[PDB]
């Protein structure tokens, strides 16, 4: 892999360095290492593809080394440089392609895609040009561990999930207490709602805890925190829990108050927040835990004495929420994203030749279930076909 | 040990679910009319029951459903009212001077109540809170209270002298009394005629319904003076002829249950827990 | 319907209050005790001028009197392109005049009934029969699925149940889904099976009485108050008359252009 | 809470189960004997309510928390028996002929009856399964019910001459009637004097235990021919003189609320399935 | 070019799209078969309709490649090439849209404009290599 | 990861799990349809019920394959780890639980302790090799 990610480096530099009018000096050791590329790559065969609708293809490789008796590059130089590089950027392509739409449920790390695997072999290490890349390189050090991790902005580590608990019910759902909430890429957005203000709480106060369990350590995130929770401050009729009957939802917003934040790693508290909001970090966390609270106002004006009464019709239902953006992380493991197409990539692959749905993976690439279920094994396919996709998008955009 | 109350459930916001928990003890759901002697009264038939169930009939209640039971008039029914019934539909025939009755009976029913008895005689009794009262019903109720200071002699009343008693209710068949939560009280009332209950209000009796069969709104039951809401359940209609009001109820019964919930109801007939 | 489309962006338009005014023609129906009590009778011309300082031109404002309510409900020709109605309440005339204001507010759809040949049901929530005319007594005997009465004999009137007596105007609802043998009266009451449709925006109803009573939806659960039935208190109907007159540009406002592709002709009064 | 909701719950079987609860049952709910009137006859006394009193406050009740209540004979009392009262005893003299009626009074009081009215003059009515039963209470019942076939035509009976119905209760206090579940019935009771209700029976109600003072086991609640199960809370003492019956009662006092136990449609747990 | 090239059926969360030139947007509004009375009042079968039913999506397009250049949250292009036109004043030219506002840049994104916006912003990441 | 790796319907004895994460065990009491005298006398249509039904599996992983470290009845790593902490009674550390209370350790086995106790676990063996 280091392999193909060093051809698909010295490509790039070719395409990029080997310009008209160029000096030698310029482009000296980029032309040593394309010639140890195609002297290495000479007189040879691969075979690509064959699942799905991938298309079978044989790359044969004979080309002759680029000149170095040349002071200043001209414009004839550049027109065989180019007809090299063109065939070498599609047999990279194919090989990248080859080798994402492909799994393996042991031994995920491992490559697939014999081109690859022949490429992996002992005549191929002298292509081997430098790893600089954060995937690639998170690669080396993972497949070799010293401490590794992928900065990620707005990762989308929680799963999709939508939905609530009623801590107090009834059938006809007029007095409801409890919490509603949306994880959804890196927004928890929780309201905890009480349909009669806290009228009987002890001392006017209703507590409300949200527990999230990320699949994955975060290291060194960044998270904003604000309060008022946007999607759960209108009105709204609710499918109930069975699904049986329906039942209204008619917020009227105050603010949490003492609301904590805790950022806890394998049990113990890491972090932990007060009545903070805007901008704030966590070093390195495994669960998030929002306690917030719901207190009466003690002093009501005339308007909202008339919201909130002490009988049970309670038109309207007090509510207080959090939302909370994890803005920028970083993460032993690999992630989609909003600013990487890694995932994109590679699920578009896999979209374009309808590869059938193989042992590891989930039906379509599913981001929700995979990071739902993520595994070992499904998490080193992950980073295989993540880091092959980046090696294709050096060239392929 | 419980129906699960101390644990939460969970339910998803984006899924319409498919199971459902089925479970029945009856024949079937029972609609319950109470109608005042008036109304029979003015339609002086009596196959009518049996039309009426035909009615039903067509609009999907089969027939050992329905019942239909008269009450001479609203005061005299107010004297213990029994539910004896699944979905009950109480029809108030409005006129002046029964607007605190009506009210009074429509608080009585519409809400669930805990009541515990009142040896009067013997101690003095209190109102815990806001959803404290004491409920009295009998032939004739005349209920004399007096207050007492906090060294136990009455304020604007000899505890003695009953004639200087302060009459909060006079000659009613029910009579729910708020006094002042915190003073102690002496009560005077009747004894034989009348029984007095110290009466807690539990959530709302989302089973009974009420249609005023008269005029204007005046259906108060929160007996407090701030708040004065108006129910789903407390129904309301013009009428000049009983027929045309008895097949209005027919005509949109759907809706009506529909507007109820026949989820709470107790084995007794009773419009209040008794827990002595 | 086609659709149209329409930004969120435009600019608020200029009040179009001026061109409705002078587009347009307003009309009040009054009971006769209002001109009794005023004992006058250059009034109309006089609240014709007090109007145009609002700015409604000479001819826009026509002043048609009614002897009183229940007379007034049998078929009522609103005759202009703004109605206002007064309606004077009183006791034990809480239903019929509930019934006018139902009518004229709603739109309805009306088909003739042959009452002596075909037995009548009801569609479904929305159709009621409405029987107008001098004196309807409508006396109603449900049938069978062999046209049978139960609770009464088709061919004895006497036995059937009665639901209306001696009223200028009933709007009759009867159990949904079975026939029906009407008794009304035929040389005197008019009977027609009607459908209500949406709302009629082009009328208003000013109660001038009592409390909050009037009932539109026959449904007993709903019972919502619409905005085009105002109400206001009175002692004198000057003062009722010039309350209308200051506050003219918020009735009409709050009533609007009606809309109907109707088929039946009658008289407007049309600028 | 999740009132009205069956939630599962789970529990562990390494927890040390928690202390005993007999003193917060004695010091806070309500012991209720219900006595004939010849024990006090024989007693020859008057006193003796407050000598049991101070006897149960030894044996660790309060004072005011213990309540006796009399009745004439088991068929009297059998006539809407109301058990208001938060633990209840009912002693019960057994003499011969009043088997079935003791057996009816302790099905009546031992389990949970919830019920519907029925219009005997208007409807015909069927019983849906095996737990639905028609009780029937009032000074003098005399049920005739008359099968009907299909076609609605009585089988063993006429419709319209009550005089070949075929009887099954005659001028009984309470009758416990059951027919054959399945086939319409016309019924003929008596409007005025004895009313009927189709009731059906949930399980059992936990909060009333009957003590047999005499004879031999003869109690088949279970309507089932088949089955006649021994329920805890149906004790069996044997009996020559009212004082010893009274003072093994105060003595076991203990035993007896232990067989017995909370009414479950009294707690709060049970508020929106049939509280009560 | 109206070919199917992608469809998600009741599917929340992160999607992908290969390649798109329309998005279609199809739900539907389901009246809840049954209802607690809050809501059955809520929606009334009578005329008068106080309170409208509504149902919504949100779609975030989060990154994406295109093949022509367009203005991101990411870069600095467009300010850079707006500010420079900005703060000499230059006279509104025949191609681009007075003031460079992107809206109506992009709701009319002709070749000849796009080739002129691909010039300027090259143009504009040289300057922004040294003159930040 | 929730999808079927093998399903096995009325087979009991020895049975083969490819490669699983959750066991999903169901079953069913159905009445006896048909019932001598003696079993209808247990099973009423009433209350009381002094016999209760029932009815059991019993699933026993005689032999398995495992990625992490893991306990068993035949390697003694486990028991020679703990018994050398109590031998000179080490004070309770931050990743295993104290006394290296089993139960506790797997009932939630974060990656750190996966790692400690692989550790651990080697040296155990390393120590086995020579020291019994
Ligand atoms: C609904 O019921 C009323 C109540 O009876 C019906 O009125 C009846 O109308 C018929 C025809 O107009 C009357 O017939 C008259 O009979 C006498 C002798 O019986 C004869 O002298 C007349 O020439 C005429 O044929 C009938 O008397 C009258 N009933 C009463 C009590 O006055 C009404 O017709 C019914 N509605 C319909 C649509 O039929
Ligand atoms: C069936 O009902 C249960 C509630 O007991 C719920 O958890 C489950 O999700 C429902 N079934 C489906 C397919 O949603
Ligand atoms: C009520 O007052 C009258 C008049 O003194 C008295 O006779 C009666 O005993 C009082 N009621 C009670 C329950 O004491
Ligand atoms: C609308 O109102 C504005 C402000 O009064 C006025 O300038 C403008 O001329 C009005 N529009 C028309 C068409 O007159
Ligand atoms: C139960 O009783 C024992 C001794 O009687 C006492 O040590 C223990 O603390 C009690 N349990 C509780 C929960 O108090
Ligand atoms: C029962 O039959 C008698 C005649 O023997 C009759 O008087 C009575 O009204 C009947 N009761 C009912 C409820 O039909
Ligand atoms: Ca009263
Ligand atoms: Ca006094
Ligand atoms: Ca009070
Ligand atoms: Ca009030
Ligand atoms: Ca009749
Ligand atoms: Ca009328
Ligand atoms: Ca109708
Ligand atoms: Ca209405
Ligand atoms: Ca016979
Ligand atoms: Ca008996
Ligand atoms: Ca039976
Ligand atoms: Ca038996």
């Amino acid at each position: 892999m280091e392999v193909l990610y060093s051809l698909s480096k010295t490509l790039k530099d070719a395409r990029d360095k080997i310009v008209e009018g160029t000096l030698y000096s310029n482009v000296s050791d980029l032309i040593q290492q394309f010639n140890q590329m195609i002297v290495t790559m000479n007189g040879n065969d691969f075979q690509t593809g064959g699942i799905g609708n991938l298309p079978i293809r044989n790359w044969t490789f004979d080309f002759g080394l680029l000149g170095t008796t040349l002071l200043n590059l001209d414009a004839n130089y550049v027109e065989t440089a180019r007809t090299t590089i063109e065939y070498f950027i599609d047999f990279i392509d194919n090989v990248c392609m080859d080798e994402m739409v492909r799994e393996s449920q042991r031994n995920g790390v491992a490559p697939q895609s014999e081109a690859l695997r022949k490429l992996a072999g002992i005549k191929f290490k002298r292509i081997n040009f430098n790893n600089s890349s954060e995937y690639i390189e998170n690669w080396n050090l993972q497949n070799r561990r010293q401490r590794t991790g992928f900065v990620f902005h707005k990762p989308n580590i929680f799963p999709y999930s939508a939905s609530f608990t009623l801590n107090r019910s009834q059938p006809m759902h007029d007095n409801l207490m409890g919490t509603m909430w949306l994880n959804a890429g890196s927004e928890i957005q929780v309201a905890g709602f009480d349909y009669s203000c806290a009228l009987n709480a002890p001392a006017n106060i209703q507590q409300f805890e949200h527990i999230v369990q990320l699949r994955r350590a975060l290291t060194t995130a960044t998270i904003t925190l604000l309060p008022d929770a946007e999607r759960f401050s209108f009105p709204r009729v609710i499918n109930s829990a069975d699904g049986a009957t329906t039942w209204f939802f008619n917020p009227i917003i105050l603010r949490p108050n003492n609301v904590e934040v805790e950022f806890l790693l394998n049990g113990q508290i890491i972090n932990t927040y007060q009545a903070r909001f805007g901008t704030i970090v966590a070093r390195n966390f495994d669960t998030i835990r929002l306690s917030f609270q719901l207190m009466r106002p003690p002093n009501m004006t005339p308007a909202v004495n008339a919201l909130f009464p002490q009988a049970q019709p309670f038109q309207h239902h007090a509510t207080v929420g959090l939302t909370l953006r994890i803005e920028s992380a970083v993460c032993e493991s690999v992630l989609a994203d909003a600013n990487e197409t890694l995932l994109a990539n590679v699920t578009a692959v896999r979209q374009e030749y309808a590869i059938p749905v193989g042992p590891v993976f989930p039906p379509g690439m599913n981001w929700t279930e995979l990071i739902t279920n993520y595994s070992p094994s499904r998490e080193d396919n992950l980073q295989r076909v993540f880091t092959v996709a980046s090696i294709r998008s050096m060239l392929i955009k | 040990q419980n129906y699960g109350l101390n644990i939460p459930i969970t339910g998803s916001m984006d899924t319409v679910y498919s199971n459902s928990t089925r479970e029945e003890v009856f024949l079937t759901s029972t609609l319950c009319l109470y109608y005042p002697t008036e109304a029979s009264t003015q339609i002086s038939d009596g196959e009518w029951k049996d039309s009426l169930s035909q009615m039903f009939l067509i609009k999907g209640w089969p027939t050992g459903s329905v019942y239909f039971k008269e009450y001479s008039n609203i005061v005299d029914f107010s004297v213990d009212p029994q539910l004896y019934c699944d979905y009950n539909l109480v029809l108030m025939k409005y006129d002046q001077s029964l607007e605190l009755d009506m009210s009074e009976l429509a608080d009585l029913i519409l809400n669930e109540w805990l009541c515990n008895p009142m040896d009067i005689t013997l101690y003095y009794y209190q109102q815990s809170g806001e959803s404290n009262k004491w409920i009295s019903m009998g032939s004739s109720c005349t209920v004399k209270v007096c207050p007492l200071n906090t060294q136990t002699l009455g304020i604007g009343c000899q505890t003695t002298n009953v004639d200087s008693f302060e009459t909060v209710a006079e000659n009613e068949k029910l009579a729910i009394v708020d006094v002042v939560d915190g003073i102690n009280h002496k009560i005077n009332l009747t004894t034989t005629t009348c029984t007095i209950r110290n009466c807690k209000k539990l959530g709302p009796r989302e089973n009974v319904a009420v249609i005023q069969v008269g005029g204007a709104n005046i259906l108060d039951i929160t007996a407090d003076p701030t708040t004065n809401p108006q129910i789903e359940r407390m129904m309301r209609v013009n009428w000049k002829r009983w027929w045309q009001v008895f097949y209005t109820i027919v005509d949109y019964i759907n809706q009506i249950v529909q507007v109820m919930s026949k989820r709470s109801r107790s084995l007794n007939s009773a419009a209040f827990y008794y827990r002595v």
